[PDB]
DNA sequence: GGCAGTACTAGTAAAGTACTTGAGCTT
RNA sequence: CAUAAAGACCAGGC
DNA sequence: AAGCTCAAGTACTTAAGCCTGGTCATTACTAGTACTGCC
């Protein structure tokens, strides 16, 4: 699933440019490597490269849900700031459950 | 106790090693031809200047890409409320314990 | 002596100069009042601060 | 920090070994001057901290290190160029 | 003898912790061991 | 920002009566005066003057709150004597005292200088 | 104080009263005595609220 | 006039609990 | 009637 | 040999309530394209 723009609103800066939520960029990665995997399924490649792309795709798909997993490198969007996973959105104090409800 | 000297030294060493590191990178990559070598194009001052200025500016103390591992709390903005508050803020200790 | 009626105050009150400090905290900056103002973008809830 | 430690960090760093010709780099000594601003035109001017606050400048000094460079061409002559105020 | 009291003991009770910081067992004596300190001393030796 | 201007103390704006009069049903022959825009300066005078009158059973004043400028004076008199008459008589007596005090104070001034 | 002094003064018994005022060592011991109170005040609140 | 090099601009990395797990001892 | 983002750390208040 | 329970070993967790200010940086590297200079 891809959540609506309401769940992941953009960031309007001065009207010059629109920044984007952690999701939008994460889904961007998922679509990039998903498309690469589609193409390399049409070609067939060397077939271990497929395994590599399914492991990295595993990293993105499983990372968007949980960025706090131990034993795995935690995805870094930019600026040395880790992503906010849906779990991180719904979990701690100021998360939707305890914070907004 | 870590004052300006030991702190700014610990900060200056690694940055200086990044300076030497990019002198090695640009150096060797410019050497592989065997043409010649030029120093003034191999040194980036943004390293030392922007690094010192940064880690003094934000207060996060260490490499900025490592800022997670880097200690924070050093170099707060000085309090101008009262001359007593300033004399107090200039003379202070901070325990690293959480 | 009492201020209002001028009668003596029976007990003898302790008077002297002492040095007092006004503090940065002042009510004019701590007062806030809220009726249906700006709203947070993501939560559709009132703003913070 | 300035009068001791910085010379220790510059000196105690290993000489740069590189390479067939060889390229070696060594840092002789380090020199500071009073805080100075290099403007948009490149004109240096001494900064008093007042104008440093008012303009949001950074009050800082330029840092110069002599750099001796040795090249080994295998011809028995290794040519060293020394550069002042790098 | 001391006993944990207040907030920490309340944590031990509410948490139903496996090992409390100060476990204690009070013991009463039926017979002449109760009033006389001698037989009481005997039970003191037998419980320790 | 919420500070009232320097006058809530005396100046009356539109509609406020200086004196308002309300009868008191708790007791027969007792009345209650409300003086807008005054404080203990006047009320202490009037109360202390009403306690001399032998026909006045009760005389009292209060400010219900200092940040508001108001006075409440309860007066209870003996039968067949209106408390309003006691309050008028009180004021008239007060003037009769203050004028005399002015004149004697002027005589004292003129005596202390070359006298 | 001299090593191995268990006397009332060395171990923090305060003879003076706030009116007469403390001696310096009794003042420092007194500050130690108050620090525990401040620390208890700060620490207990979180556990109590939780 | 064509080719090469350099620079600039735009993509892009304490304690305490439960839970599990491995070993150790028996029908 | 709309725009000033979000986040981060730090200082402080009860 | 199967299976049984019981021991240590290991991973993983949450840590007060509300409120007020400020500073700060949103990235720095690599690749590609365009422009200028030299042959």
């Amino acid at each position: 699933p891809v959540p609506p723009l309401s769940v992941r609103p953009a960031v309007v800066m001065q009207g010059s440019a629109r920044n984007q939520d952690d999701l939008t960029h994460k889904l961007a990665d998922i679509v990039k490597i998903n498309n690469q995997l589609r193409r390399n399924e049409q070609n067939g490649a060397a077939a271990h490269v497929i395994a590599e792309d399914v492991k990295l795709l595993q990293f993105h798909v499983a990372t968007m849900v949980d960025n706090e997993l131990p034993g795995l490198p935690r995805a870094m969007q930019k600026s040395g700031r880790p992503l906010k996973s849906l779990k991180q959105r719904l979990k701690g104090k100021e998360g939707r459950v305890r914070g907004n409800l | 106790l870590d004052l300006a000297g030991p702190l700014l030294a610990f900060l200056f060493r690694g940055m200086f090693k990044n300076l030497l590191k990019e002198v090695r990178i640009y150096a060797q990559k410019f050497i592989d031809r065997g043409k010649d070598f030029n120093l003034e194009l191999a040194i980036k001052t943004r390293i030392i200047s922007d690094g010192l200025k940064y880690s003094l500016a934000t207060g996060n103390w260490g490499d900025q890409k490592k800022a997670h591992q880097a200690r924070a709390g050093v170099s707060q903005v000085l309090n101008r409320l009262t001359f007593a508050s300033t004399l107090s803020h200039l003379r202070r200790l901070n325990s690293p314990i959480g | 002596y009492n201020g209002f009626t001028g009668r003596k105050i029976t007990s003898q009150i302790f008077i002297g100069p002492t040095y007092y400090q006004r503090l940065k905290h002042m009510v004019d900056d701590k007062i806030h009042s809220r009726a249906r103002g700006p709203i947070q973008i993501l939560n559709r809830q009132p703003m913070e601060g | 920090f300035i009068q001791m430690s910085v010379q220790r960090i510059v000196e105690d760093a290993p000489p740069i070994d590189l390479q067939p010709p060889r390229y070696l780099l060594k840092f002789e000594q380090i020199y500071l001057s009073k805080p100075t601003h290099w403007e948009r035109d490149g004109a240096p001017s001494p900064m008093m901290p007042n104008e440093a606050r008012l303009r949001n400048l950074t009050y800082s000094a330029p840092l110069y290190v002599d750099i001796t460079k040795t090249v080994i061409k295998e011809g028995e002559e290794q040519l060293q160029t020394q550069h002042q105020k790098t | 003898k001391n006993v944990t009291l207040g907030v920490p003991r309340l944590k031990e009770l509410i948490n139903i912790s496996k090992k409390p910081k100060t476990p204690s067992l009070t013991v009463f004596l039926l017979g002449q061991s109760a009033r006389d300190a001698e037989r009481a001393k005997d039970i003191l030796c037998r419980l320790e | 920002m919420n500070a009232p201007p320097a006058f809530e103390s005396f100046l009356l704006f539109e509609g406020e009566k200086k004196i308002t009069i309300n009868k008191d049903t708790k007791v027969p022959n007792a009345c209650l005066f409300t003086i807008n825009k005054e404080d203990h300066t006047l009320g202490n005078i009037i109360k202390s003057q009403l306690l001399k009158d032998p026909q006045v059973l009760f005389a009292g004043y209060k400010v219900p709150h200092p940040l508001e400028h108001k006075i409440i004076i309860r007066v209870q008199t003996t039968p067949d004597y209106s408390p309003q008459e006691a309050f008028t008589n009180a004021i008239t007596d007060l003037i009769s005292e203050l004028s005399l005090l002015e004149e004697r104070f002027r005589v004292a001034i003129k005596d202390k200088q070359e006298g | 104080f001299i090593k191995d002094d268990y006397g009332p003064e060395s171990r923090g018994f305060v003879e003076n009263s706030y009116l007469a005022g403390l001696t310096p060592t009794e003042f420092f011991f007194h500050a130690m005595g108050g620090r525990e109170g401040l620390i208890d005040t700060a620490v207990k609140t979180a556990e109590t609220g939780y």
